[PDB]
Formats: structure tokens, sequence, C-alpha cells
């Protein structure tokens, strides 16, 4: 039983053109699914609209799905009882993308850490106390931040106190919503061996949401990559990075740029730009876009399809590996 | 040369305890080059632009001691003969696309007032013009374009729009300051391919400043990094990534997922970057440097001329073997 | 632009429903379908009759809101072609002298107690520098033959039908009645078109208008005017609601014919009546000038007139 | 620096404000200590002197300061005694238009739905007339008295600290830190008073400073109108009622009341300005 099971997860916001208009959906996610294990890092990839930023707020609750399940060991979390809405709180958490936007400006780092530990937990102040200053430890800040104000700390130091306040409760998954995208090169560095060294001491399991291949490169153990809210290609980094199968993905790891000569690779000239979920194309999303064009794919929707233990969703693959179609 | 900068200076706030946002800096830019500015926030990279552009309003100070752009020193000529370099000769392009357009005008008289400030001309040539050069930026369907008010494009779009905007006058150089920030990886891989195809088609120099070294590594010519307001090394794209002769690049190389093998820790300096009050004496990265010796806190670093042509901002310039040369 | 304007209208229609019903319960104490025959009255015409005139109230509000609706537009007037210029200059010429002058005196404008600021005016220049005259519309001198079709505004009907000199009449008793009046409008523009010209010439647009080589006056009047008059526009809307506050106050002192007049009279003597049926026309006329002012919004607006 | 003392060196930046709390203080320790400080009592008519000028003036006395009203009355004592019912009043109309407006703003602005629409219609139609003319409707049905016009600016300053509140409260609440909470399961009466409602104390604070203004400002309009105030009680807005008479006859008359009017208003402006200047970055 993987630690957090995802299955056929959907988020339909409905929409008006106006008054007179009828309503229209935004399919903002439709159809991803994963298991996730502990001790791991599943990074989901993909540019701006492709509804990666839908998903985890699902995975937090901050939005409750349209359709699909979601269990953490064999305990389904979309049911609204209190007994499974206590579990869900403590153990999957949240970091956001702004360091500046997700603090309380107006309270000290002591009352930004303690505020989870008072709506969860029996302890007293005295007790609340010694696990803030922990975690602070834990962390990487000093016993004398305790009292400051979140405006005295470097952006750096204010995503510590938003890794530490997600790690208050002790959980097992935290979301990332990509993390170290605001940051400097030096201080992003120290973010991410934080992150690293917490997930070796805890065993703590990330869904790590990011626009930067690098960072999943180097971090990640599976990736999803996303197009126009539906999963195009899952597998492990290994076979990501070096047989990326999908067009799309193929695009996203020859547009990221790189340092060494002997890591350059062949340029795909994407044309046009982002479809609007608003307004979506027939048939397979990418189909004004791609290079593999083939004559299935403006009529119908592409599936995950297993091809040498790697997931993809792409006609002209099934057509090299099934020369008979 | 083209651009040729030397101990260029800006100062904001009061003169007895000045913040040094550039401090004693020396760049040339020749015609048709491409010229990279990277370095961390706080290392002043813009500044230089700006100053350049004469952006820097009334609380901030320029001094230079040449500040020559295509003969013409820009620290003694007119606000009359200012306006016949900025946007003719000399061409700025910035960060947020989505706010750098005026929200009240629609994208055709924000292109043709730039076309009518240098060159003048009736209606029917102003609008020819933007369409001759929203077909350059390769924007679909120009004519229908022209009547589109900011809010109504996308990001990329903004983009283009902008360097149609400041490419009307065939200038000899053009910035761009971060002109990919918030923007996606496939569409920023459009705007700097198309910047590079305007440098080839047009002859003209593009100083291209950015946080992120690999974009400048595919792009530039002639890198220089900056640190906390002044440059510390200059060199050709190929060796400055490759050797690098000041501790500050080999750090910020060294700080970067492509030299990670897998999940092996990443490097980082200590501290954090001298701002108004924290300045240090001697060498300004001393705080930090793992290589730090005495003469670091005596005595601040000249910037050396080495036998390969590059320059380093250190007393022990780096041997290729990444080691001091004590 | 149709789907922003029926939304305007979709707030109005509950704002003004809610008038009819609060004007009915101040009618009705001092068969639900009293209300639709309350309702036939007002929209028929039938307000009450004054308890003191024995006149309808309709018959008495239509000569008074021309009158007060002559000093509302040179209040606005005065108070936007002197106010828009001193805030724009105020902006351009940001720590000047100037600039702090133009900020105490909007500071003092704003904070003026308006009935004694008509009275310091006519202690000072109509009584003891005798400059102006100390009340009234017209003089005793002006009299317009009836024969002819006026208008019922005296600065019209005496350029049109006046003898000689009664024009002049006609704008020297107005010109105070419209400086006292105008004080709190001007200070209100000058304070909100800083504030809105210091915030846009602070935005990435300017340093793009710059960055093409314009002239520093195409950058503050093209550039930088037009996304800063957005909330002047809006201000104005307020004061031209909130004016009537005023007219009560300088109607008073000044004895000029008017709304504020006519209904502060009305309190002070209880004649019901007039302020149950005067309260209905002028929350209606504020809806309106509302509307308007959301139209004229509307259609300024490129992000409100494009979108749909 | 501590958030307090960060603010005061900021606000002793601007001069002006620093004037206005001076001015502030003074009137203040006029307000409190007047049975003391002042001259004569405010009712007592002399007869020996009657419309006498100030002291400096000729045929003044230097016996009242400021000299005397039409029926033998002090001034300067007069002036006083109304600055205790002009910031009485101001004190009990914002005090109280804070505390049911913020209460309402944050109802409506967290809450949403509903009650937003209930709370903002019944406001839309209470600001549908003009504050003045609203108040004077209120106080001609119940009777002019101070503490009938006190309640009439309470309920017209009400709709104003709603629109306001409500307007902070939507730009914290869409705030990653307020969905934060809400994920680690904070309640709603928490998410308002413990999270939102100090974030939003920022405008409200000004807001306050500029709501005494108006509440003396429209306070002094209702007395001169013969509303507010009546005649007897030293109300700076009552002695200007019927005073434009003695436009010729006594220029003090008409000048004084106005004055400190004007002085107290542009005060309290000052300092709103100056509390705008301290909350920004
Ligand atoms: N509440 C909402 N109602 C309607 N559409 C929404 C809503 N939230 C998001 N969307 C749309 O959903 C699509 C994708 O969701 P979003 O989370 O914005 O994308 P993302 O790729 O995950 N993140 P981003 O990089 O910021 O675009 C976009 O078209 C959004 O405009
Ligand atoms: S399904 Fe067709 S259009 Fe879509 S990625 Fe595959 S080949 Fe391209
Ligand atoms: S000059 Fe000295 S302190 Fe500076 S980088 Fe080199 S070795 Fe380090």
């Amino acid at each position: 039983q993987p630690l957090l099971q995802a299955i056929d997860l959907k988020k339909h916001y409905p929409v008006k053109k106006g008054m007179f208009a009828p309503e229209r959906l935004v399919k903002a996610l439709d159809g991803v699914s994963f298991n996730l294990e502990r001790g791991k890092t599943l990074a989901v990839v993909g540019e701006s609209g492709c509804g990666k930023s839908t998903l985890g707020r699902l995975l937090t609750m901050i939005e409750m799905p349209t359709g699909g399940e979601l269990y953490y060991q064999g305990q389904d979390l979309l049911k609204h009882d209190p007994q499974a809405q206590k579990l869900r709180r403590q153990k999957i958490q949240i970091v956001f993308q702004n360091p500046y936007g997700s603090l309380n400006p107006r309270k000290k780092v002591g009352q930004i850490l303690e505020e989870p530990l008072l709506i969860n937990t029996s302890l007293s102040k005295e007790q609340r106390r010694e696990k803030a200053l922990s975690m602070m430890a834990k962390v990487g800040l000093k016993t004398e931040h305790y009292d400051r104000y979140p405006h005295m700390f470097s952006g750096g130091q204010r995503q510590r106190i938003a890794i530490a306040r997600g790690l208050m409760l002790d959980p097992d998954v935290v979301i990332a919503d990509q993390p170290v995208s605001a940051l400097d090169v030096s201080v992003r560095a120290q973010v991410l061996n934080l992150m690293m060294d917490l997930q070796q001491e805890l065993g703590l399991s990330y869904v790590f949401i990011s626009h930067d291949l690098s960072v999943v490169e180097h971090i990640a153990d599976e990736v999803m990559v996303m197009y126009l809210g539906r999963c195009v290609e899952k597998g492990t980094k290994d076979q990501i990075f070096n047989n990326p199968r999908h067009p799309y993905t193929q695009a996203l790891l020859s547009a990221t740029p790189r340092l060494n000569p002997d890591d350059r690779r062949e340029r795909i000239k994407l044309s046009g730009e982002l479809p609007s979920p608003l307004n979506p194309p027939p048939g397979c999303a990418f189909n004004a876009r791609c290079r593999r064009r083939f004559g299935p794919c403006t009529q119908l929707q592409p599936q995950l399809k297993d091809y040498g233990g790697q997931l993809v969703a792409c006609f002209a693959v099934d057509q090299d590996e099934n020369p008979q179609r | 040369a083209l651009l040729n900068v030397d101990k260029l200076s800006v100062h904001f706030g009061d003169e007895s305890a000045p913040f040094r946002a550039v401090d004693r800096i020396s760049y040339s830019v020749k015609q048709g080059e491409v010229v990279g500015i990277v370095g961390e926030s706080g290392s002043g990279k813009s500044v230089s632009s700006l100053a350049i552009m004469g952006l820097i309003d009334y609380p901030g100070r320029v001094m230079a001691e040449k500040l020559e752009f295509n003969g013409q020193d820009l620290q003694r000529i007119s606000e009359k003969e200012r306006r016949n370099l900025v946007g003719a000769e000399v061409a700025m392009i910035f960060q947020d696309p989505m706010t750098s357009l005026n929200p009240c005008y629609t994208v055709g008289f924000q292109i043709m007032e730039a076309i009518k400030v240098h060159q003048g001309g009736n209606k029917s040539t102003r609008r020819q013009r933007a369409i001759d050069l929203l077909n350059q930026v390769g924007i679909p369907d120009p004519a229908s374009r022209l009547d589109v008010y900011p809010h109504q494009l996308s990001g990329g779009m903004s983009q283009r729009v902008m360097i149609a905007m400041a490419i009307a006058c065939r200038p000899k150089l053009l910035i761009a300051d971060q002109p990919t920030t918030a923007l996606d990886v496939t569409i920023q891989a459009q705007i700097i391919e198309l910047l590079l195809e305007l440098q080839q088609k047009e002859n003209m120099a593009l100083v291209l400043i950015t946080h992120d070294l690999a974009l400048v590594a595919e792009a530039a010519h002639k890198i220089i990094v900056m640190y906390a307001g002044q440059v510390v090394e200059t060199g050709d794209a190929h060796a400055i990534f490759h050797a690098p002769r000041h501790p500050y690049t080999q750090a910020l190389l060294r700080a970067l997922p492509e030299f990670a093998q897998d999940k092996e820790r990443l490097a980082s300096l200590p501290g954090v970057v001298p701002g108004k009050y924290d300045r240090p004496n001697g060498c300004l990265l001393n705080p930090r440097c793992p290589y730090a010796t005495d003469r670091c806190r005596a005595e601040e670093p000249a910037l050396n001329m080495l036998a390969d042509g590059r320059q380093s901002k250190c007393h022990y310039p780096l041997d290729d073997a990444g080691r001091p040369t004590l | 632009m149709l789907q922003f304007i029926l939304r305007r209208l979709g707030l109005v229609i509950p704002t003004f429903i809610g008038i009819t019903l609060l004007t009915f319960a101040f009618v009705h104490m001092i068969m639900w379908q009293q209300y639709l025959h309350y309702i036939w009255g007002v929209m028929h015409g039938d307000l009450g009759i004054s308890m003191k005139s024995r006149i309808p109230v309709w018959e008495e509000f239509v000569p008074r809101f021309q009158a007060t609706l002559e000093l509302g537009v040179c209040a606005m007037i005065f108070a936007t072609a002197v106010g828009i210029p001193v805030g724009v200059l105020a902006a351009v010429k940001r720590g000047s002298i100037f600039d702090h002058t133009a900020v105490g005196l909007a500071l003092t404008g704003y904070s003026m107690p308006i009935f004694w600021w008509g009275m310091m005016l006519i202690m000072l220049v109509s009584v003891h520098w005798n400059l102006t005259p100390v009340s009234g519309r017209v003089s005793d001198m002006v009299f317009l033959d009836d024969s002819n079709p006026l208008t019922g505004f005296m600065l019209i009907d005496t350029a049109i039908w006046g003898e000689d000199g009664n024009f002049i009449d006609a704008v020297a008793h107005m010109i105070l009645p419209a400086i006292v009046l105008g004080t709190i409008p001007l200070a209100v523009i000058v304070r909100m078109t800083r504030s809105s010209m210091l915030e846009v010439l602070g935005e990435d647009y300017i340093r793009t208008a710059r960055a093409k080589g314009l002239t520093r006056m195409r950058v503050i009047i093209v550039h930088a005017l037009r996304n800063a008059m957005l909330p002047v526009v809006t201000v104005i809307g307020l004061q031209v609601g909130t004016l009537l506050a005023g007219a009560i106050l300088t109607e008073t002192i000044f004895s000029w014919p008017g709304l504020g007049r006519w209904l502060i009279d009305a309190l002070q003597r209880r004649d019901y009546p007039v302020v149950q049926g005067g309260v209905l026309l002028v929350a209606t006329m504020i809806i309106l000038v509302n509307l308007l002012v959301d139209l004229l919004y509307g259609v300024v607006n490129p992000r409100i007139r494009h979108k749909k | 620096m501590t958030p307090l003392q960060e603010f005061w060196h900021y606000f002793k930046r601007n001069k002006g404000a620093v004037v206005g709390l001076v001015y502030v203080v003074i009137v203040l320790f006029i307000a409190i200590f007047a049975n003391w400080i002042a001259p004569y009592n405010p009712a007592e008519q002399f007869r020996d002197a009657l419309l006498a000028p100030p002291a400096w003036q000729e045929g003044g006395s230097m016996a009242h300061l400021l000299g005397t009203d039409d029926v033998g009355r002090d001034v300067l004592s007069r002036l006083m005694y109304g600055a205790r019912l002009s910031l009485l009043v101001g004190c009990l109309v914002v005090v109280l238009s804070l505390i049911m407006g913020v209460i309402l703003g944050l109802i409506a602005g967290y809450f949403g739905g509903l009650v937003d629409n209930i709370i903002m219609r019944v406001v839309d139609i209470m600001l549908a007339l003009p504050s003045l003319l609203l108040a004077l409707v209120l106080v001609a049905i119940f009777g002019p008295s101070i503490g009938n016009a006190a309640l009439a600016l309470t309920f017209v300053a009400l709709p104003h600290y709603v629109r306001l509140t409500r307007a902070a409260v939507l730009v914290e609440v869409n705030r990653d830190y307020v969905t934060a909470s809400r994920v680690a399961g904070a309640g709603a009466m928490r998410q308002m008073f413990i999270n939102i409602f100090p974030n939003c104390l920022a405008p409200l604070i000004v807001q306050a400073s500029l709501g005494f203004s108006n509440a003396i400002l429209d306070m002094a309009a209702l007395g001169f109108l013969g509303m507010g105030a009546q005649p007897p009680t030293p109300e700076w807005g009552t002695m200007l009622s019927d005073v434009l008479q003695f436009a010729q006859s006594a220029w003090w008359v008409v000048t004084f009341p106005g004055l400190a009017i004007l002085l107290t208003v542009l005060a309290f402006n000052l300092m709103g300005d100056g509390l705008r200047d301290a909350l920004d970055p």
C-alpha cells in the first residue's frame, strides 16, 4: 500500500462568459493518478496553466476535488468525517511558492510555529515552545529568532520558517509548490540541501511542483510531465531525462538551457503559445504544436500506456511500439 | 568600442554614507558582440544600464570618468541630445512584460509613437512600418494586432511587442534586463532565439543581464560577473564556466545542479551580500571566501589582467586546477 | 461594455427598490398593495402637498432643482479646472515649495467648516471690501419678461433676454456661492490627483515612456495623466453625490433659492411632506449620477471597455 | 526596530503631524480642566458689558480676552467648554462606528456569500442619501439634542467603516497565510479576529483620525442648523447659528468658533496623513 494514492483526480471549475452565456467547465485538472511511497520525491513538471498547482491544492484539501479517490494507506481522505479530518491535517502539509505572502506579517516566528500546535494538540505552552525551538534548530535558525517578525528575515530564511511550520505536526507528505523559484542561486542550494537532509532524517515524501527541470533532475525519483490538465508521461528520473518518449517532454528537455557543451541536445522548435484551458482544442491537446502529428491526434484523446516501464500518452509511440496499427 | 564604461559609480542616499549600488566598474561592448552580465540579488547589474539610459532618478547620483557611447560622452550631452540616442541608438527591454506597456493605449499607438519621435512620417508609413516590425518579431496576423490593448496579450506576446518597439529605429545596442523571468521555458527559448536572430540580421550589440548562468552560457560571447556592486570576473563564455578565475564564479557554478552527481549535496558560500551598513574593508567577498588571507583584509584586489586575456578581481586568481595561485 | 453596464444596473435596481420601500415606511408612519399605490403616486408625479405653502412638492421642486444645478456646475467647473492642474503640477514638482503649498492648502480646504468659510468671505469681500453682492440669485433690478420662453437657469435667461448689465449681476451674485461650495471638491481633487499621479509616476510603463526618448511633457500629459485620471473620475462622482451637504450649508447663509434651503426649512418647521418627498427626489438623483459616472468609467478605462 | 518605536521614528519625519499632535494634546488638556482654567461660567450674562470687543481692540476690556456675545457672555470661556462637547461627541462617534463597523466588515469579508450581499446592499441603501441629510432626517424625527445628534452621527458614519473594513479584508483573505491557517485547522473566530484583524488594522487607525475630523465637522454643521444642540449650550456650531447679523457689529463672534473648528479639524487631518506616512513602506 503506497503512502498516498491518487486515482482519477478531476477539478472542473465552472465559469460564465458574461450573464447570458451558458455555464462552461474549465477542466483545470483531468485524470491524474499516482502512487507515492515513503522516503521518495515525485516531481510534477509543466509550463503555466498545466494544472500542476490545482494538484497539490487537492492533495492538501485547500480545494475539494470534483471526482476521483485519494487514499492515505487505505483510508479515503475525501470523506467529510472528523475522524479522517484529523489524520489528513497531521500527515499531509504544504510549502507555498511565495516566501513573502505565506507568513503572517503581524505574528512573531514563535507564534507562526506554535499556531499548528494550539489548534491540533493537548500540549501546554511550556512544551509547545520546546517543539518550536527544536524545529528552528532543525531548519538552521537561531534561538534568538523566536521573537522576531517575518519582515526581519531574508527570502531564504522565510522559506526555512515556512518549512518548519509544515514539519511542525511531524508529517509524512510535504507538497512543495515551486518552493525555490523566487530565490538566488546560493540560497536555493541551501534550501535544497535542507529539504534533502529532512528527507534522510524524518523519512518524508515530497510532491514537488516545478518549472525548473534542473532542480527536478537533481532531487526527484519519479517525474510526472503534464499538459493542459492531463498527465502526458510518467516514469523514473533516469528514463525521463535519458529516453523521453513524448514530444512535449522532448521539447521541455531541449528548451531548458544547460552549461556544459557536452550536455547539449537536439533543438526542438515549438511554435505558438500555451492553449487557453477555457477554449480547449479537440483530440490531443498538443496537436496544434506537435512535430509527430498523425491522423488520430485531432479525433481522439490519448491515454497512458506502459512502454518498457515508462508510461506515455501518444498515438505516434503506439505506432512505433505496435507497427501492426 | 561602441560603448566604453570607465570607472562608473552610482550612489544612493546622503554623501556622508552612500549606498554604493555600483562601485568603480569598467567594461566595454563592441559592435555586434553579445555581452552577458550575471549576478545574484544586490549585485548591481541593472544600475549600469539605467545609468547609460539616464533613468537614475533624483535621490541617486551617477559619477564616472568616461561613459562614451558611439563617441558621445553621456555625462556631458544635454537633455535634447540624450533623446536623440535613447530609443534610437541605445534601446532597452525590461523584466515584467505585463506592466512594461501602458494599459490605456493600443499596441499600435505605442509602436507608432516610437517611430514618430525619431523618424517622423505620415500615418500611412508609420502603420506600414509597425506592420513590418510586428512581422519581424513573429507576431501572428500583425494587422489585426495593432488595435489590441496590452491586457489582451499574453506575457510572451508582450515581450515580442517590447522587442518590436525597441528595435523600431534600428539601434546599435539593445539592453535586456531579465527578459524571461516569470515566463515559460519554451517561450524563453523563443525570445532569446529571436534576440540572437536580430543581433545577426541588424548587426546590433546585445547586453543580456540575468541571474540564470545557463541562458548566458548559450547566448553570450563575453561574460561579466558582478558581486556587491562591482565586477569580479570578465572573460569568454566558453572559458569562464569551465576554468573560473574568481572564487565567486567558482562558488556560483558549484552551487548549480549542473555539477551535482545526482543527490550529492550542493556547495554554497556562508554569509549574505554586503548591503549599505555591512561593507567589509579590503575584498568584498572576504567575509565569505574559502581562500581568504590577511592581504585580502588590508588591501582591495585589483582587476588583474591575466595572460589568457581574462580579468579576475582577486589577489590569487584560480589556476585551471581550481586552487589559488598563492 | 454591455456585460459591465448591465451589472451596474443589477446593483442599482435593488438599491432603488430599497429607497422606495424605506420612503414608503416613512410616508405610512410619519393591503401591501398600498406600496403599489404609493409608487403609482410617485410615478404619476403625485408627491404630497407642502403644509405651509399648500402647493405640490413637485411644483416647488422644479424651480429649486434648477437653482441648485447652476450652483453645482459652477462649483464643479471651478474645482476641476483649478484642481487638476494644481494636482498634476504638484506631483511633477514633488518636494518643491509649490508641492508643500498645494498639500497645505488642500488640507486647509478639506478641514474647513463650509458655513463659516462663507461668512468670512461675505464679511471680507461684500461688507469690508465692497466687491460682491451679499445675497440672492439675482438683484431686484432684474425683471425678465415672462412672455419669453425662459429656461429657469438665471445665467442663461439673463444672457439671452436681459437688459444691459443683467448678466453681470447674475454672475456677480454666483461667484461667492461657487467658491465657497467648490472648496471641499477642489481640496479632494488636488489630493486625489497628487496621490494618483505619484503612484503612476512609479509604474514600469513610465520607465518605458522615458526609455523610448519621449519629452517630459508627453510623459506627463499623454502617458501619466490618462492613467492618473481613472481614480479622479471616480472621486468626482463621490463629490457630485455628496455636494448637496455643502448646498444645505451654503444656500442658508447666501439666502439662495435651492433644495438645501427648502429641505432644512421643512425639517425646522416639521413640514414632513417636503422632506418625505424630497428625500426620494434627492436619493433617486444620487443613483442616476452614480450610474452615469460608472458608465463614464467604463468608456474611459479600457480594462472595463474591452474585456467583454 | 520594534513596531511601536519604528512607527514613532517614521511619524516624527512628518513635522506637520507632530504639530497636529501637539495641538491635539493642548486642546484635550483645555477640555479636561476647563472648570479651573476658564475665566467665567459659560451661562453668565454680563450687562455692564454686552457685545464689548477683545482685550486689544479700542473700547474693549482686558477682563474679557476674546470679547463678549450679544447677550453678555464671554467668548473665551465658551470656546473652552465647546471643546469638551466637541471632543466627547467625536469619541462616541468614532468609538462606536469602529466597534460596530469593523465587526460587520469582518463578518461580511470572511464569511461572504449571502451575508456579504445582505450587509453591502444595506450599506449601499444607507449611502444612497448624503451624510448630513440623513443625519438631519433622523434628528428631526426624534428631537434636537446632543445625544440624538451623537447617535445619528454614529449611525451615518457606520457604512463608511463597513465598506473600508471589507475592502481591506478581501485583500487579506486571498493571501497564502490565511489559507495556511485554514489548512492547519483554524476556525472562523480565530481567522477573523486573531489572524486577519491585526493585518487590516493599519487603514483603520488612519480612518479613526479622519473620522474625528468628520465627526466634529458634521456635529458643528448640525449645531449651526439648530438641530445638533440647543441655544444655551456652549457648542462651537451653536455659537455660529445666528451670527451673520454681526458681520459689521462684532467680527469676533463670527470668527473665533469657526477658527477653533478649523484648527481642530486641521490638526486631526494632519495626524491622519502622519499616520498614513507611518503605515506604508
Ligand atoms: N478558481 C478558479 N476558477 C477558474 N479557473 C481557475 C481557477 N483557478 C485556476 N483556474 C484556471 O486553471 C488553469 C490552470 O490552473 P493553475 O493552477 O492556474 O495552473 P498551474 O499550471 O497549475 N499554475 P500556473 O503556473 O500559475 O499557471 C488556468 O487556466 C487557471 O486560470
Ligand atoms: S498524440 Fe499525436 S499530437 Fe499528441 S503528442 Fe502524440 S503524436 Fe503529438
Ligand atoms: S581576493 Fe582574497 S578574499 Fe577576495 S576572493 Fe580572492 S582570496 Fe578571497
